[PDB]
């Protein structure tokens, strides 16, 4: 529709490269330095999952969104990212550590407004500071991270709203400074029920290695352009088009990741974040069916999160 | 200017002049003059590759109360063209949009106003904030105590400090000598109308705003020589701020500050091309602002570098790379044997292998 034949050509072309998703990555944010992997994330949040709806089993609509934790020292590329994101992302929210009621001075109606988390319905929410934020909007935010709804009921007003959003959280450890510890509560100190509804979390710790500072330091100094004007579009075209479907390779290797998985402690959303993720590698790929190289890098990645 | 009043500021020791010029009726503190001067001067703006740097030199004085805070601040908002003086409760940003904003008793406001200012800080904008920020700050107890640390004499969170490009501390330490000088300082100012007799009398406020304005005008250019000694300075400085606990966190914004005052160095000094002593005096900057918070040997080594995996040496091969290094074989005989004696080797009596004990 709002595609030539030449482009569809074009993305075609790029897409047969192999090297195009870590291209890709190298074209996510060119001002930020030796995070692959965080762009790798970004990119697969933003081509996410597929929605589907589950009438006929009477079950809920599963959320079908990708949201990423980051975590780390204050001064880093945190605020950058989140800026860059925004920016790129058609329909983004930027915000800072809901829906409110508004009289109508026509007919003294009580009416209601939406919230940015309302607003950015189908896109991207971002939040700085998430540590620094009250508990009464922390507990508020475990509905729309599950259920991606709303539900309020004050002042006789009882209310439902669609909350399909994805959250990018950028968060501050207690300490200030990576105290050698065990569980990222004991640096972070959050709840368990928000960690484990996050899909992925990051951590940002500035190594004490030398020769990284030399990096550092003169990529500052010395501080591409084909890429995001057509990356716009074709994750546009990738979201409108394509929707990949799981195969019995994948549901083999998806189970014997799970039950491998809990010997290391395990729920089954982390399950479903794989299943989301492996639907994104393979909206990626521009391929309709899900093959055992999505699994397998979606593995890759959830197990190098862990293991950092 | 008329270009003979900017001859009038180039004589010798101009910079020193300039330096002085700023509040002379207070004495002493000149580093706080030279970094004021800096700040009024002021980088260069850059937004290379989709960025935008800073180039505003934002500046936080703290000391105990009786150190002529105020009226430096006084003075500041004098002298600047735009300059907006303000007090923690009285409030003026937008205001002195491209100017600079003279703030004091930061230390006594509200967080809700701080959170504000680290976005003018990080970003010169709210709107454009495009202003240099001065902001004076006192210790918690009215007396600075070197036992605490820094965040906790300030009460202000790392963040804010960091952003801050340069930190000056000034402690009421008693000297008798001081007290006096400083003594009979205030009485001839207060006596005699003026300043006391200096060396050079000071520019007029005309003159160095006219001054200031001009030297604003330039852009100069970093070369790529010098880039490769400030990368290995910047090495320096972080390394020594890792090894110790209490300095500030050099990340990124040190650099970038250091970069700011060796650009308003070269616009101080109207050229065009930043050079090695405005980087020296930049690191020179920094480090007083953070310190205010025989043959024998040779040849003996020049042997040890043969014992490359031997235990015995030729002596002939010794003889000539001892010759070679500019020793005369008299002072390699004694050095031999002055080591022999300590019982390191032991030489043949035909002079012709020496075995290393």
């Amino acid at each position: 529709k709002l595609f030539s034949e030449k482009r569809v050509e074009l993305l075609k072309e790029l897409s047969r490269k192999p090297d195009i998703y870590e291209r890709l990555a190298s074209a996510l944010a060119p001002s930020i330095y030796e995070h692959e992997d965080i762009k790798k994330g970004i990119l697969l949040q933003l081509f996410g999952g597929t929605r589907k709806d589950f009438s006929h089993t009477g079950r809920g609509k599963f959320r079908a969104e990708i949201n990423i934790l980051l975590c780390g020292d204050p001064g880093t590329s945190k605020s950058q990212l989140l800026q860059y994101v925004y920016n790129l992302v058609p329909r983004g929210q930027y915000t800072s550590g809901t829906a409110y009621v508004m009289k109508d001075p026509e007919t003294r109606q009580l009416v209601l407004q939406t919230g940015a988390l309302v607003l950015s319905d189908n896109g991207i929410c971002c939040i700085d500071e998430f540590d620094k934020m009250n508990e009464s909007t922390r507990s508020v935010l475990h509905e729309v991270m599950e259920q991606q709804t709303l539900s309020i009921a004050k002042a006789g007003i009882i209310c439902q709203l669609n909350a399909r959003t994805s959250v990018l959280a950028a968060a501050n450890p207690i300490e200030s400074q990576w105290n050698p510890k065990k569980t990222t509560i004991e640096n972070i100190q959050l709840p368990h029920t928000l960690l484990s509804r996050f899909d992925l979390i990051f951590l940002m710790l500035d190594p004490q290695d030398e020769a990284y500072d030399r990096r550092l330091a003169h990529h500052l100094v010395a501080l591409e352009l084909l890429d995001m004007a057509v990356l716009k579009d074709y994750i546009a075209y990738a979201h409108s088009t394509i929707m990949p479907r799981l195969s019995e390779e994948a549901s083999q290797a998806l189970i014997e990741a799970y039950v491998d998985m809990r010997k290391i402690g395990a729920y089954p959303r982390q399950l479903e974040s794989l299943i989301r993720l492996a639907e994104a590698h393979a909206k990626v790929r521009l391929s309709n069916k899900v093959e055992a190289i999505d699994v397998e890098e979606a593995k890759r990645l959830h197990r190098e999160a862990l293991k950092q | 200017l008329t270009r003979e009043e900017l001859r009038q500021i180039a004589e010798e020791d101009f910079y020193e002049k300039l330096a002085a010029s700023i509040a002379p009726e207070i004495y002493g503190h000149e580093d706080v003059k030279k970094a004021l001067l800096l700040l009024l001067v002021g980088g260069v703006d850059q937004s290379p590759r989709g960025m935008k740097i800073r180039g505003n030199i934002n500046i936080c004085l703290m000391g105990d109360p009786g150190v002529a805070k105020s009226q430096l601040l006084s003075y500041i908002d004098r002298l600047a063209p735009r300059s907006q003086y303000t007090t923690g409760r009285g409030s003026a940003l937008v205001l002195a949009d491209q100017g600079v904003c003279c703030i004091d008793e930061f230390d006594k406001m509200a967080e809700a106003d701080r959170t504000a200012i680290h976005e003018v800080m990080e970003q010169q904008t709210i709107l454009n904030a495009r202003c240099s920020i001065l902001a004076a700050a006192n210790p918690a107890y009215g007396r600075y105590n070197p036992r605490r640390s820094l965040e906790q004499n300030i009460q202000l969170p790392a963040a804010l400090l960091s952003r801050f490009d340069l930190l000056w501390l000034i402690q009421d330490r008693p000297d008798r000598d001081n007290d006096l000088r400083l003594a009979q300082h205030i009485t001839y100012v207060h006596q005699h109308s003026r300043q006391p007799p200096s060396q050079f009398e000071p520019l007029d406020m005309k003159l160095m705003r006219r001054y200031i304005a001009m030297c604003r005008e330039k852009q100069p250019m970093v070369p790529e020589s010098l880039a490769d000694y400030i990368t290995a300075a910047y090495v320096e400085m972080r390394r020594e701020a890792w090894a110790s606990k209490d300095a500030t966190y050099t990340s990124a914004r040190t650099l970038l500050a250091i970069l700011r005052l060796s650009t308003a160095l070269a616009r101080l000094r109207m050229v065009d091309v930043v050079e090695k002593e405005d980087v020296n005096e930049a690191i020179r900057l920094m480090e007083m602002s953070k310190d205010s918070l025989r043959p024998a040997d040779v040849i003996f080594a020049t042997v040890r570098e043969l014992v490359s995996g031997g235990r015995s040496v030729r002596f002939s091969e010794a003889e000539q790379r001892c010759v070679s290094r500019g020793f005369t074989p008299a002072q390699f005989q004694a050095a031999l044997d002055e080591y022999e004696e300590l019982n390191v080797w032991q030489v043949n009596a035909s002079r012709t292998r020496i075995t290393f004990v």
